[PDB]
RNA sequence: AGGGGAUCGAAGAUGAUCAGAUACCGUCGUAGUCUUAACCAUAAACUAUGCCGACUAGGGAUCGGGUGGUGUUUUUUUAAUGACCCACUCGGCACCUUACGAGAAAUCAAAGUCUUUGGGUUCUGGGGGGAGUAUGGUCGCAAGGCUGAAACUUAAAGGAAUUG
């Protein structure tokens, strides 16, 4: 029986898509059906800046964020905490938190 | 069967619009009511609230037809019009259910729950679905304070009121209140403002 | 593409009772559906309709009361010989007191019961009850 | 539906809906008979009159059962115009 | 003693309803049951069958058993019960009740000649459930009940002479063949036909004209 | 049968068992019940009442427990309701 | 439309594809191609004499265990040779 | 037994077959 | 380890709908209170639907506890009802006699009726 | 067959792991991966849903094109375009709600308008195996593709869901 009605997943007026590689796994897999979720970070982890205040010269400095865009195959998504197993009735819904 | 004792007055009209009873729905409004008026920028429909008067008053008279007028259920769960539902009860016979409907109460023959009524008004449709779904498990009419964008489903007679507001549902059920009466007894003398204040209702 | 047009009528008529309407129009109307919605008149299935004369094939607005149970076309339009429309009543009709098969013969677009007692046959157009 | 002899046969007689002239029958617990209290000099409620109205369980749950209602009560009477014949 | 709760319940001891035709012109729910032990008394009842069905359970093997019944008049009245539970016995008496809270009128007719006394359908008709179609058609005199004998019974309790069936699906499956019967002739009644189109002053309920007939002092 | 002369004669509960063979191959298993059976904590003691005996039928013996619930209300010595219950009352209709 | 023509003049290709469709059927087939004459021990008849060759004991399928006693004959109007149980109790004795 | 495999010994070992029956003339 | 079961909750409620008359916020008083009224079996019984009733007590003063009636909370409760009543009925008052509406709104009146305070926007 | 051959990498070579491990993991690495000129014709080539036509529910977005407005910015002074806004509409990718209808159910706006069975048409299926085998024909350089049985054997295989 037919899980979803999204068949894998998302892609509806094409045929063919291209694929992606997971960037944990390597694995090729469809753009459309890769998890995709951004890291958008500072380069600084929890604290480490009040103790590099001081530290700086430049008075006026901001902080740049470091960016990366990840995308990961649907074994590896599952087996982190990237998505889960979802109920039948609570597969249906689209709020990321 | 139309006089114009039922006229909708001046002064009745300013009472309505001081609620803004007349103001309907955004870009949302069921196909199933023409009981809109040309609307507005900003997006919202302003109701023909002679159409809400109109049915207000076959409202009254569907009531008043209801032989031991006690067994006449009147809902609501909104937060608002808990209020006014229940001031609406004590005037006319009118069982009252504010708060919870505990579903089983029209199917589901047990004491502590359980009226068996001739009709019902609720005031959100929407959010009252259990009363009306559960009505069309037994022949009871249903008596609806539909907005623009509220469910026409199971529901018999609408009166297009402005649902998403503070005065507007307490206007109405004091408005059904007062003319529920109108119709045997107290205020016998139309176009002679009820004793009764409306913003008990609230 | 359009094939039955009578066929494409009866199945707006059909959907529309069905849905509790009491009116339906019906693209693109001709002599011979005209002649089918009349004998469903006479024995009143039906009331008044109105062609509309567009200057193409005429559209059509027929206003229904709720007796209808079905009306539908049968395709091809077989030739049933006189004896044979005891068997095709047999089928399509719900019982022997009422409901029509309606034919078209040299003799004209009519019911079953008229035909049987006028006392003619032809071709086969559809079924009403 | 009589017979020969014309002695009258068929037990019940179903009810119909007002809207739709549809049957009533005996598990459509979704129809509802409407009474509209008829008034008369000042109200009164002429107390067990009314006019009386059917609605099919099925036009109640189209969505059609406020509608069809208006139609049915305005065309009665009982109505000013609220409803358009023409849409 | 019966003591009903039910307006309606309440309403029929009091003896201001005297035929269960009024309760199906209204088309009242009916939660009560006494209501029809008397309304129509002569309910004969026909055990179709008794059925074990399991539910595993971390010692296996529920077995509650499950009866399905169907009551009736040979005079045009028919309702059926399908419920289970844990002894035999006690599924059949529920059975029961439960055979008789759901009475459907259905409505009998002549085949060609209108003669007295009708003794077969009213037009054409069918039910379905599950996989089961069962179409019903009207039949001439002295041809019987050409059906399955499960349902040869059940339209014996509905009170038809002549009529014609004709399955289809897994009718082996009893439980919903029978159903799918039922559907069938709970259609009867809703079947428009021309001698019905007539505008009619739709009778006023019961539950207004002895309206004073409910609640306490 | 015997499981209602209990009951009426004014009973809380009731339940009797058999363990044997009638329908007779394996391990009867049949319980045969009503009402209410606090079983268990002290109540046993002062409101159950249960005897087992064997009857020895044609082919094996079968075991019958039966347990009786007396109504604690009118123990007649002792408690004469659970742990569990409560009871209050208000004055009459009174002088504002 | 329902996969097959309706036209008053598509008499042939209805024709034809039952023609067609009628050799999934298996009694049919089994009759057209006449395997009862070219396969077949017994001629397509129902009966056939024979010679028994020898005796002969097969054991039965499982869950059951026994000895079937056929024997096996060499039929007059063919040479083919085939197995035959003999029915019932004993009763392989009355062959030799 | 899966099929991708039932088949591709059903190929190995039917080519066996047709350069077998060549071997034969 | 210490959460109280409904036979306390709802014995221990079951009094303070029919005895707020007394009762009080000391334990003690409440204990000797019990056992005339009620038919507690134990010792350790009672002493723990007191210890809930005198808990309810002990915030009672501070808004009702949901599930609770004595004859004074719906005296007192029904109080508040009507606070804007004796004072400006919301018409012509809180506005200057002027009802303020907009231009499509305003249309709707020349419909039917007429007497009206204008406005514009 | 010529070019091309950075990368990845069937074979292969190796280091591990292992009871074994020419598997999974690690390092290599041939063909291949790209390309021109020829073949091949198949994929879970999938919406596992033929195409044409008609009709039957509620709702909000979006892509294209059009229509309308003293409408916002473009301020170029206002225009006029483009962008945007609101409203309509034809057409398209989809989605939400719901079934009134369908279905074995999962579900379905078609999988509806069917035992109340017929709008037109093309293809395919008839229990499970044996078997997409044998044979003939045909296409291919080949690998293979297209067409395609029978003896024989079997009481179930299977689909959807339920409880454990
Ligand atoms: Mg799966
Ligand atoms: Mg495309
Ligand atoms: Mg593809
Ligand atoms: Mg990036
Ligand atoms: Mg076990
Ligand atoms: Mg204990
Ligand atoms: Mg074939
Ligand atoms: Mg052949
Ligand atoms: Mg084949
Ligand atoms: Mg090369
Ligand atoms: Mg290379
Ligand atoms: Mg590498
Ligand atoms: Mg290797
Ligand atoms: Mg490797
Ligand atoms: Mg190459
Ligand atoms: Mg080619
Ligand atoms: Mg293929
Ligand atoms: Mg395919
Ligand atoms: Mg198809
Ligand atoms: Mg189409
Ligand atoms: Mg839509
Ligand atoms: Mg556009
Ligand atoms: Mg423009
Ligand atoms: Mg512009
Ligand atoms: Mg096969
Ligand atoms: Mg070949
Ligand atoms: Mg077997
Ligand atoms: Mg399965
Ligand atoms: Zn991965």
């Amino acid at each position: 029986p037919k899980k979803r009605a999204s068949n894998g997943r998302n892609k509806k007026g094409r045929g063919h898509v291209k694929p992606v590689r997971c960037v944990n796994c390597s694995k090729s897999i469809p753009k459309d059906k890769a998890i995709k979720r951004m890291a958008i970070r500072n380069i600084v982890e929890a604290a480490a800046v009040r103790d590099l205040s001081e530290a700086s010269v430049y008075p006026e400095y901001a902080l740049p964020k470091t960016y990366n865009k990840l995308h990961y195959c649907v074994s590896c998504a599952i087996h982190a905490r990237i998505v889960r197993v979802r109920s039948r009735e609570d597969r249906k819904n689209r709020a990321p938190p | 069967s139309l006089p114009a004792t039922f006229d909708l007055t001046p002064e009745d009209a300013q009472l309505l619009l001081a609620a803004n009873t007349h103001l309907g729905a955004r870009n949302v409004q069921v196909h199933q009511e023409p009981y809109v008026f040309n609307a507005r920028p900003d997006g919202v429909h302003v109701i023909n609230v002679g159409k809400t008067w109109e049915k207000l008053v076959l409202a009254a008279r569907i009531i008043a037809a209801i032989p031991n007028p006690e067994d006449v259920v009147a809902i609501s769960s909104r937060t608002f019009g808990q209020r006014a539902v229940l001031k609406f009860a004590a005037h006319t016979g009118a069982t009252p259910i504010a708060g919870r409907f505990t579903p089983g109460s029209f199917t589901n023959y047990i004491t502590r729950s359980f009226k068996e009524p001739r009709l019902v008004i609720v005031t959100d449709p929407r959010s009252d679905a259990q009363a009306i779904k559960e009505a069309s498990y037994v022949n009871i009419p249903v008596i609806a304070l539909t907005d623009l964008d509220s469910p026409s489903e199971f529901v018999d007679v609408a009166i297009p009121c402005n649902n998403r507001g503070k005065h507007s549902i307490g206007l109405i059920w004091y408005l059904l209140a007062r003319e529920v009466l109108r119709l045997r007894g107290a205020l016998v003398d139309r176009t002679q403002p009820w004793s009764i204040m409306p913003d008990l209702y609230f | 593409t359009r094939s039955s047009v009578l066929a494409d009528a009866l199945n707006a008529i059909n959907n529309a009772e069905k849905t509790g309407k009491r009116q339906v129009l019906i693209r693109p109307s001709s002599k011979v559906i005209i002649k089918f919605l009349q004998v469903m008149q006479k024995h009143g299935y039906i009331g008044e309709f109105e062609y509309i004369d567009d200057h193409r094939s005429g559209k059509i607005v027929v206003q229904l009361n709720g007796r209808l149970n079905k009306c539908g076309v049968i395709s091809p339009r077989f030739n049933v010989k006189i004896g044979d429309i005891e068997k095709w009543t047999a089928n399509l009709l719900p019982a022997r007191q009422f409901g029509y098969v309606i034919l078209t013969t040299s003799a004209g677009i009519m019911d079953h019961e008229e035909a049987r007692r006028k006392h003619v046959s032809g071709k086969i157009l559809g079924f009403v009850y | 539906m009589e017979n020969d002899k014309g002695q009258l046969v068929e037990l019940y007689v179903p009810r119909k809906c007002s809207a739709t002239n549809r049957i009533i029958k005996a598990d459509d617990h979704a129809s509802v008979q409407i009474n509209v209290a008829k008034v008369d000099e000042e109200g009164r409620a002429i107390p067990g009159e009314y006019v009386t109205y059917a609605l099919s369980g099925y036009v109640r749950s189209r969505g059609e059962s406020d509608d069809s209602l208006n139609r049915l009560a305005q065309n009665d009477g009982l109505l000013k115009n609220v409803w358009s014949y023409s849409r | 003693g019966w003591v009903p709760v039910t307006k309606l319940g309440r309403l029929v001891k009091a003896g201001k309803i005297t035929t269960i035709e009024e309760i199906f012109l209204h088309s009242l729910p009916v939660k009560e049951f006494q209501i029809i032990d008397t309304l129509l008394p002569g309910l004969q009842d026909e055990v179709m069958n008794i059925k074990p069905v399991q539910k595993q359970t971390r010692a296996g093997q529920r077995t509650r058993f499950k009866a399905v019944v169907v009551v009736g008049d040979s005079n045009g009245h028919v309702g059926l019960g399908i419920k289970t539970a844990k002894e035999v016995a006690g599924a059949i008496r529920a059975g029961i009740i439960i055979a008789k809270l759901s009475v459907i009128p259905i409505r009998r007719g002549y085949w060609g000649t209108n003669l007295g006394q009708p003794h077969s359908l009213a037009t054409k008709t069918t039910g379905k459930c599950g996989s089961v179609t069962v179409r019903l058609i009207p039949a001439p005199r002295g041809s019987g009940i050409v059906a399955s004998p499960a349902v040869k019974k059940l339209l014996q309790l509905a009170g038809v002479e002549d009529v014609y069936t004709q399955s289809n699906g897994k009718t082996r499956t009893l439980e919903n063949t029978l159903k799918a019967a039922f559907v069938a002739i709970g259609n009867t009644y809703g079947f428009l036909t021309p001698n019905l189109w007539a505008e009619q002053p739709l009778p006023v309920s019961p539950l207004d004209i002895y309206s004073d007939e409910a609640s306490a002092q | 049968g015997v499981v209602r002369y209990v009951m009426e004669s004014g009973a809380k509960g009731c339940e009797v068992v058999v363990s044997g063979k009638l329908r007779a191959a394996r391990a009867k298993a049949m319980k045969f019940a009503d009402g209410f059976l606090i079983h268990s904590g002290q109540p046993v003691n002062d409101f159950i009442d249960t005897a087992t005996r064997h009857v020895l039928m044609r082919q094996g013996v079968l075991g019958i427990k039966v347990k009786i619930m007396r109504d604690p209300a009118k123990s007649r010595t002792g408690p004469k309701a659970l742990p569990d219950a409560v009871t209050i009352i208000e004055p009459k209709e009174e002088e504002p | 439309g329902k996969g097959k023509p309706r036209g008053l003049n598509s008499a042939r290709k209805l024709r034809v594809h039952r023609r067609n469709n009628r050799w999934a059927e298996n009694n049919y087939k089994k009759r057209l191609l006449g395997t009862a004459f070219k396969s077949s021990p017994f001629g397509g008849s129902s009966h056939a004499k024979g010679i028994v060759l020898e005796k002969l004991g097969i054991e039965s399928k499982q869950p059951n265990s026994a000895i079937r006693k056929c024997v096996r004959v060499q039929l007059i109007k063919n040479g083919k040779k085939v197995t035959a149980f003999v029915p019932n109790d004993g009763c392989l004795n009355f062959v030799d | 037994m899966r099929a991708k495999w039932r088949k591709k010994r059903t190929r190995r070992l039917k080519r066996k077959r047709r350069k077998v029956r060549a071997r034969s003339k | 380890g210490r959460v109280r079961t409904k036979t306390v909750k709802r014995a221990s409620k079951a009094l303070i709908e029919r005895y707020y008359p007394k009762l009080t916020l000391d334990f003690q008083t409440n204990k000797r209170l019990c056992d005339e009224i009620a038919t507690i079996q134990s010792k350790r019984l009672r002493n723990k639907i007191a210890g809930y009733t005198t808990h309810l007590m002990k915030r009672i003063q501070k808004g009702p506890v949901r599930g609770i009636s004595f004859k004074l909370q719906e005296e007192e409760r029904e109080r508040k009802d009507q606070y804007v009543p004796e004072v400006s009925a919301l018409d012509l008052s809180r506005s200057n006699g002027v009802l303020n509406v907009d231009n499509q709104t305003s249309d709707l009146v020349k419909s039917l009726g007429l007497k009206l305070p204008l406005s514009v926007i």
